[PDB]
């Protein structure tokens, strides 16, 4: 039904640590969803699965907002991932 | 001082503005244009970084030279590239557009677009992936990003 | 998602909002707060001068009930 | 021009919007490949092919590769050529994806194109994993094929294949049976069987005419 | 009154727009740039030379065909007379011509485009 | 305080039009298995914005060969007319209050064909001038039927007052009685419009950009305005016309949302209609428009003038 | 073996002449078009977030070339000059020298990627595994000289990327 539709939607703004952990994520990301968090890197970055998600959106990266030097807040881009978290990501392997 | 203060935020504004809204001219010559194509496409959706294809250069922002540009086909491009209103921007994909690629050595390729125009991004690969494409636009709008005109202004 | 096209049809919706009751309040506070009269011909204009001439203020909506007839 | 479908010159003369007479006029993307290929060696000249016809990549390889294998007097192995064949009808998919969308933008219909080029995506997938690259992949050699499949192409391939024929219901969903698609189509451009033969023409453009060729 | 007021200020917000949208931006023109649009090659000829219109007749047609509708447009007007049935055979006349006209400029092919 | 109704009438429809590109984008991309707009901003909120900041601070450019005066005028020309068309319609009450308000919407909406002839003619280019003589045949297609449609609806008013409508439609909306009328009247809004299937004036896959092929930066963000006002403003005008809202006099922002419901429900299918037919040819246009819909309007003009005769139900209105 | 695809007879009956006028006059087909579009509008879309997400790819993937080394440190290149000599582009320049141990490395290594065609030639000729295409894709440069690679840009690639090289060949030198 649509309550549960929006049950889910209280409860993803509710796990991303609160509201503020919410709107961080949307203006970040422009997503909002949960994953169980597969690990963490050495410099910030985070990376999460979802095996439901088809394939493409199973697995994503919340970057580190603090990188060699720079601030990595609003500017990201795909160069910052690790090379064993890039063979992660990029499905060339299915161990992390 | 408040005169730099405020010329810094237009500034800002004005980048973002730029950069948000960045319209390619509906160009292609050569095989990089199937990945351009595939970037437009469902799965990587440019639309959605609000870069949208035009097809007239009066009402175009960016030009990605995608694939070989020969001798016959020269002018042209520098001739649309001429009509384009600025601030303009060019993205040089793929060998042929960046250096010549496979056909380097040959009697009638220009040896790389920038001898003909200025060029803003390298995109490498034969071709790039829509990926790689993705990846250059994103460095685009970071460097209009840092680009800052009226503090410029200001300061002479 | 497909509901993530609400938002801007609900932006859409607010601003046609506006003008609709935009000229309804206007017209009730020009009006005396009773709805601006319809002239579409020249019996009505002429009823809405009379209540202007009439009126005391020189005002048409202003209206004199049966307190004017001593 | 966006209906030029890439770089072509095409000089009309007009009365009105009434077409008296086309030129095309070609050349701007003529690269000297054929001198080029008169430098190098077999296996040098292979990537030409892929970036011949860039829609039909593997297709290419396959011409290119017959002609050297005739002139080698050796034989492809019988896995070799089954992979040729299956790889060949996925660059056809491929082309006629290509075709079939393409002529519907410039048509009007913008729509069919991004529902059928995610399926092209998942033919580059197919491609890359392959060869590792997703359009130019230099894969079928003139001794047959470079690598062998990976060990879980054939699942993917079939998932992918047993779902196409939906993708290809909904198409025709949208233009066979559309009267404005018929208006911009039907008696648009009809050639006879003997021009079709004289002038050179092949595959559709002979079959569409009634001719019974296919190679 | 209110309308003149209306038409101002829409004509006014437009001519605003015009002015900052030409003393805004920073401006960079030269020949190359300014030169007309066709598709990266120049014209060969004029645009100011004759363009020949095959649709010619229909558009002469198009003039009494416009001059119908406002003789038509009273109906709702006339539509109160108590001479009903004369207004009726009137405008069912009126209408039965401009069918008739069409029918004869059909059938005599006065729809056909020039070739 | 007429100045602050004129305002609270413009603001708004810009804000819609605004944000009607948006979700034009947006539905588009959703109908096409992509999203659309939603990196700029929350949702892509903020990229109509990021459009008009971006356009007029890009320069604006005037051809050599152009004809400087009526190249300047036609923007203006075409984006006053599209603010101006909105002055009379009822929601539930107009600006202007007009006698005959139909027959205004009528000869400014034949007069907003100009800033496509202006514009495609001063350009002095061959694709803008083919555009223009493609808005000449789109015109001469479109202009007879929808105006005998456009009678032949009213008979049943008894007047040309848009406010009259309301009372019409007080039980039953309008289209249940002329639905045959509905349709005809809706494809010619579709043409009068230039909007798919009747794109031609533009054209982008056979004339570039059509008329407007010059035009960059602000006038062409005009342009792309008064298009985007008309077809909001076509679809409320549909909307009064053939789906009658209640209307309570000391209620009346209840028509208004009604409205405005009605009114989005049209603008939505107009951009779904764009997103499933392939483009006509103009002659086929003009064929369609001359050899169907004008033989059947003529017959059901016929027919809903003899019938409130017939049975009695002519309104009130002299 | 062939069929006709536009060979078909309308039927003449009435009921079949009745509902070609319907469609004629009431727009079904149109209509099915149009419950297609609205069909899609309610289904997932298939975008990815980017740069979060990204595209699937395989260990044979074809990248920025890098320059690798044996486990002690050591280059593995040898300096024979088989990769320059199948590149079908010419894009790999190699100058070579005795080392001051006597060992055979080269001086220059350059490759012009604004010449490479990414064709991975130039790894399957090299018989030490020591020139090959990394899994990198995001490298775009602002200028064109950021893109002509010498030994120490490549070495600095290899020493980069090596964690996923050597994990993409060991998945796959058994298909080579
Ligand atoms: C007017 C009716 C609008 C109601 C509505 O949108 O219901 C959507 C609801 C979900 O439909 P769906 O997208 O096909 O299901 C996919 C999952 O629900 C996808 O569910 P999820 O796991 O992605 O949960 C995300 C969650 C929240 O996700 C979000 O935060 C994005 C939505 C915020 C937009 C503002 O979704 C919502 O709660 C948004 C629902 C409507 C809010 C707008 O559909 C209905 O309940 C049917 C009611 C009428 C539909 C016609
Ligand atoms: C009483 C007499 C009335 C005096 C008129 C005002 C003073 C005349 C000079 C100014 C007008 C044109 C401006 C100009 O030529 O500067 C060029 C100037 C520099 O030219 P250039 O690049 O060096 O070389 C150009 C070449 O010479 C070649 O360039 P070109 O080929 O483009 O030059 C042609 C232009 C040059 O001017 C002339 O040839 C002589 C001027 C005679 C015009 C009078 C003709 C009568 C038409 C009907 C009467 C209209 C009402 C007038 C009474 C108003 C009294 C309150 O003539 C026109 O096109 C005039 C058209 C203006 C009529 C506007 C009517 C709007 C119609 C909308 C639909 C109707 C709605 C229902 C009612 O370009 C600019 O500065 C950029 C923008 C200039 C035009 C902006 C918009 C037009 C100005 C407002 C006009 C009146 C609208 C109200
Ligand atoms: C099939 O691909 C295509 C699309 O799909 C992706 C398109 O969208 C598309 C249409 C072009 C789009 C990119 C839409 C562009 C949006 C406009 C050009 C921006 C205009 C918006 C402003 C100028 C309106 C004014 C903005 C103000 C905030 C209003 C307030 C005014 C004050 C006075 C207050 C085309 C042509 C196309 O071809
Ligand atoms: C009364 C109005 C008069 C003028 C009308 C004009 C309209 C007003 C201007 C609208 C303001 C909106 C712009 C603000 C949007 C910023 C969004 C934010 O996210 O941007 C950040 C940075 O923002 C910019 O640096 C600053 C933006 C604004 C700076 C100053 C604004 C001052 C405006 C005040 C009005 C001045 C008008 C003067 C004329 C009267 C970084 O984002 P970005 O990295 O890109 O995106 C990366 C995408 N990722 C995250 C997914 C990876
Ligand atoms: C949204 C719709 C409503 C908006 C409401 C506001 C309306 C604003 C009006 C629209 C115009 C906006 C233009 C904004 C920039 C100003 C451009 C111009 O006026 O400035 C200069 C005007 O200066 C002239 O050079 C001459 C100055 C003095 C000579 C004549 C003026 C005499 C006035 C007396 C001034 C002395 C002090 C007065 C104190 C009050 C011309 O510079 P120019 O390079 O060409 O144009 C390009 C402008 N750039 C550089 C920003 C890109
Ligand atoms: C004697 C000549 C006959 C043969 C020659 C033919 C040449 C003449 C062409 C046709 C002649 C008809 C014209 C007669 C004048 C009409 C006016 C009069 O007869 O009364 C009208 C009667 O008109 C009726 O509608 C019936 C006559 C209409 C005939 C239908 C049209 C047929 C004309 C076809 C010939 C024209 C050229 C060819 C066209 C196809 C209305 O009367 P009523 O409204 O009570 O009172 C009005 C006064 N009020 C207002 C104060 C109350
Ligand atoms: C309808 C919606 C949009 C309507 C338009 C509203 C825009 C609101 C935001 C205004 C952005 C501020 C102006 C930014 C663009 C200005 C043009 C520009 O970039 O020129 C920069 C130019 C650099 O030139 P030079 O360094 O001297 O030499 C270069 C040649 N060698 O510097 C300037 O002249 C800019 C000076 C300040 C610009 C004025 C800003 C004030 C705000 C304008 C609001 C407009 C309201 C009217
Ligand atoms: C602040 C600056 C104010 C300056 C005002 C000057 C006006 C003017 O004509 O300038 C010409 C100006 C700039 O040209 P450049 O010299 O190339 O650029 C200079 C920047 N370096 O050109 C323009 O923008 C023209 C502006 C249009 C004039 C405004 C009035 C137009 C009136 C149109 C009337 C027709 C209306 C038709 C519709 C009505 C029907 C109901
Ligand atoms: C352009 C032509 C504009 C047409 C304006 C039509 C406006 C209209 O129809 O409203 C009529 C309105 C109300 O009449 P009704 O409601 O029908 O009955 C009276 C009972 N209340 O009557 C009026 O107010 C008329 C007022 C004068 C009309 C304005 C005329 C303006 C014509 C254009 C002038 C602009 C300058 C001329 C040059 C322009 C281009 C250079
Ligand atoms: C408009 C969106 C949906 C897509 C389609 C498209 C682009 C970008 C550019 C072009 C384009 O389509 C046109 C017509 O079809 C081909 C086919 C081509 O080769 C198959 C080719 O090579 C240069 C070029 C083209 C045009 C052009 O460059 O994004
Ligand atoms: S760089 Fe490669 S893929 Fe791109 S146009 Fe040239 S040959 Fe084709
Ligand atoms: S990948 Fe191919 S083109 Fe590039 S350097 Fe190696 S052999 Fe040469
Ligand atoms: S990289 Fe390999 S093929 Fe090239 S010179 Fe060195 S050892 Fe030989």
């Amino acid at each position: 039904e649509l309550v549960q539709v929006l049950r889910r939607g209280l409860q993803q703004v509710s796990g991303h640590g609160g509201l503020r952990g919410y709107l961080r994520v949307l203006f970040r990301a422009n997503d909002v969803r949960v994953g169980t968090l597969v690990g963490e890197d050495k410099y910030g970055n985070k990376y999460y699965e979802d095996n439901k998600q088809f394939f493409g959106r199973h697995r994503w990266v919340i970057y580190t907002t603090e990188m060699n030097g720079r601030d990595t807040f609003w500017d990201v881009d795909g160069s910052m991932v690790p090379p064993e978290w890039h063979r992660w990501l990029h499905c060339m392997t299915d161990d992390p | 001082s408040r005169g730099e203060y405020v010329v810094a935020k237009l500034d800002d504004l004005v980048n973002w503005a730029r950069r948000s809204s960045l319209w390619p001219m509906t160009f292609g010559l050569a095989c990089c244009a199937v990945e351009m194509m595939h970037m437009a496409a469902p799965r990587y959706d440019m639309d959605r970084f609000g870069v949208v294809f035009r097809a007239s250069p009066r009402q175009s922002d960016v030009m990605i030279v995608a694939g070989t540009l020969t001798n016959k086909m020269a002018p042209a491009l520098r001739k649309v590239y001429d009509q384009m209103p600025e601030p303009r921007y060019v993205v040089s994909m793929g060998s042929c557009a960046n250096g010549g690629g496979y056909y380097h050595y040959s009697y009638s390729v220009v040896r790389g677009c920038d001898r003909i125009v200025p060029v803003d991004i390298y995109v490498p690969g034969c071709p790039p992936t829509a990926e790689a494409l993705l990846y250059g636009i994103l460095q685009l709008q970071r460097k209009i990003k840092r680009e800052k005109r009226l503090r410029i202004w200001y300061r002479r | 998602m497909w509901f993530e096209i609400l938002p801007g049809i609900a932006v859409m919706a607010a601003c046609l909002f506006i003008p609709g009751m935009a000229t309804a309040h206007i017209h009730k506070f020009t009006n005396g707060g009773k709805e601006k009269r319809v002239a579409h011909f020249s019996y009505q204009w002429n009823l809405m001068e009379r209540d202007r001439r009439i009126s005391g203020v020189n005002r048409y909506h202003v209206t004199k009930g049966l307190e004017n007839i001593d | 021009h966006p209906a030029a479908h890439g770089v072509l010159r095409l000089v009309m003369e007009l009365s009105g919007e009434m077409v008296r007479k086309c030129d095309p006029h070609i050349g701007l993307l003529h690269r000297g490949t054929e001198k080029l290929i008169e430098y190098k060696t077999y296996l040098q000249a292979l990537p030409y092919f892929d970036r011949l016809d860039y829609v039909s990549m593997m297709c290419n390889e396959q011409a290119y590769s017959l002609a050297v294998e005739k002139l080698l007097n050796i034989q492809p192995p019988p896995r070799a050529q089954w992979i040729r064949v299956l790889f060949g009808e996925i660059t056809r998919l491929l082309n006629h994806i290509m075709a079939v969308t393409t002529h519907a933008l410039d048509i009007g219909a913008m729509t069919p194109f991004f529902w059928m080029f995610e399926e092209r995506e998942k033919m580059f997938e197919f491609y890359e994993r392959v060869s590792g690259a997703r359009m130019h992949a230099a894969y079928i050699r003139p001794g047959g094929v470079h690598q062998d499949l990976p060990l879980g192409l054939l699942d993917d391939i079939y998932e992918f294949s047993k779902n196409f024929s939906f993708r290809i219901d909904e198409l025709e969903e949208m233009l066979t049976n559309n009267r404005i698609w018929r208006n911009r189509t039907v008696d648009i451009g009809v050639v006879t069987a003997e021009d079709a033969l004289n002038y050179g023409f092949s595959g559709v453009m002979l079959r569409g005419s009634g001719i019974q060729w296919d190679l | 009154m209110n309308i003149m007021l209306t038409l101002l200020t829409n004509v006014t917000l437009a001519s605003l727009l015009v002015l900052i949208a030409f003393w805004l931006p920073q401006l960079n023109a030269y020949s190359e740039k300014t030169s007309p649009y066709e598709c990266g090659f120049d014209p060969m000829g004029s645009a100011r030379l004759p363009f020949s219109m095959k649709f010619f007749l229909v558009a002469i047609t198009f003039l009494l065909f416009d001059l119908e509708i406002a003789l038509l447009l009273p109906l709702p007007w006339a539509s109160q007379t108590n001479n009903l049935k004369t207004m009726l055979t009137m405008a069912l006349f009126l209408l039965i011509l401009l069918a008739a006209s069409l029918a004869y400029e059909w059938t005599q092919k006065g729809l056909e485009w020039a070739e | 305080m007429f100045m602050i109704n004129i305002l609270s009438l413009i603001i708004p429809i810009l804000l819609a039009v605004a944000f009607l590109t948006l979700v034009e984008r947006k539905v588009l991309g959703y109908m096409q298995l992509r999203k659309g707009p939603n990196v700029v901003g929350p949702y892509g909120l903020l990229q109509p914005i990021a459009d008009a900041l971006k356009l007029f601070t890009k320069e604006p450019l005037r051809p050599a060969t152009s004809s400087i005066s009526m190249f300047i005028i036609a923007p203006i020309l075409a984006l006053s007319l599209a603010l101006t068309m909105w002055v009379p319609l009822p929601m539930p009450y107009p600006l202007i209050n007009m006698n005959l308000g139909v027959l205004f919407m009528l000869a400014m909406s034949s007069l907003a064909v100009y800033s496509i002839l202006w514009s495609g003619w001063a350009s002095n280019s061959k694709y803008a001038l083919i555009g223009a003589l493609r808005a000449v045949a789109q015109t001469i297609s479109y202009e007879v039927t929808l105006a005998i449609i456009l009678l032949s609806v009213l008979l049943m008013n008894g007047s040309y007052t848009l406010s009259t409508l309301i009372t019409t439609q007080e039980h039953i909306w309008m289209i249940f009685t002329s639905w045959p009328l509905a349709m005809m009247w809706f494809i010619s809004t579709l043409a009068e419009t230039n909007r798919a299937p009747f794109d031609l004036t533009e054209g982008e896959s056979e004339l570039v950009s059509g008329f407007n092929v010059e035009y960059a930066a602000g006038p062409f963000a005009m342009f792309f305005m008064a298009e985007y006002a008309n077809i909001i403003m076509m679809n409320a005008f549909t909307a009064i016309l053939f789906l009658g809202a209640s209307h309570d006099p000391h209620t009346p922002e209840l028509y208004t949302i009604n409205f405005v419901l009605k009114t989005l429900a049209l603008t939505i299918t107009f951009l779904w209609i764009r997103a499933s037919y392939p483009r006509f040819r103009y002659d086929q246009l003009m064929h369609l428009l001359w050899k169907s819909f004008l033989p059947l309007t003529l017959a059901l003009c016929m027919w809903h003038i003899s019938l409130p005769i017939m049975t009695a139900s002519i309104p009130p209105q002299s | 073996t062939y069929k006709f695809v536009n060979m078909r007879e309308p039927s003449m009956d009435m009921k079949s002449v009745t509902d070609r006028a319907a469609q004629t006059l009431l727009w079904t087909e149109l209509v099915r078009g149009l419950g297609m579009t609205l069909s899609y509008l309610f289904r997932e879309p298939a975008t990815i977030n980017y740069p979060f997400e990204k595209g699937p790819l395989s260990p044979r993937f074809r990248g920025e070339h890098a320059l690798r080394r044996y486990p002690s440190g050591e280059e593995r290149c040898i300096a024979c000059k088989l990769c320059e000599a199948v590149c079908p582009a010419q894009a790999i320049t190699i100058e070579a020298e005795p080392r001051a141990d006597g060992s055979r490395r080269t001086t220059r290594y350059d490759i012009d990627m604004t010449k490479c065609i990414y064709c991975g030639f130039c790894q399957e000729a090299c018989p030490v595994d020591a020139i090959v295409e990394g899994p990198n894709f995001e490298f775009s440069t602002e200028t064109h000289e950021e893109l002509l690679y010498n030994k120490e840009k490549l070495l600095n690639n290899g020493d980069k990327w090596e964690a996923e090289i050597a994990a993409n060949i060991q998945a796959d030198y058994l298909y080579r």
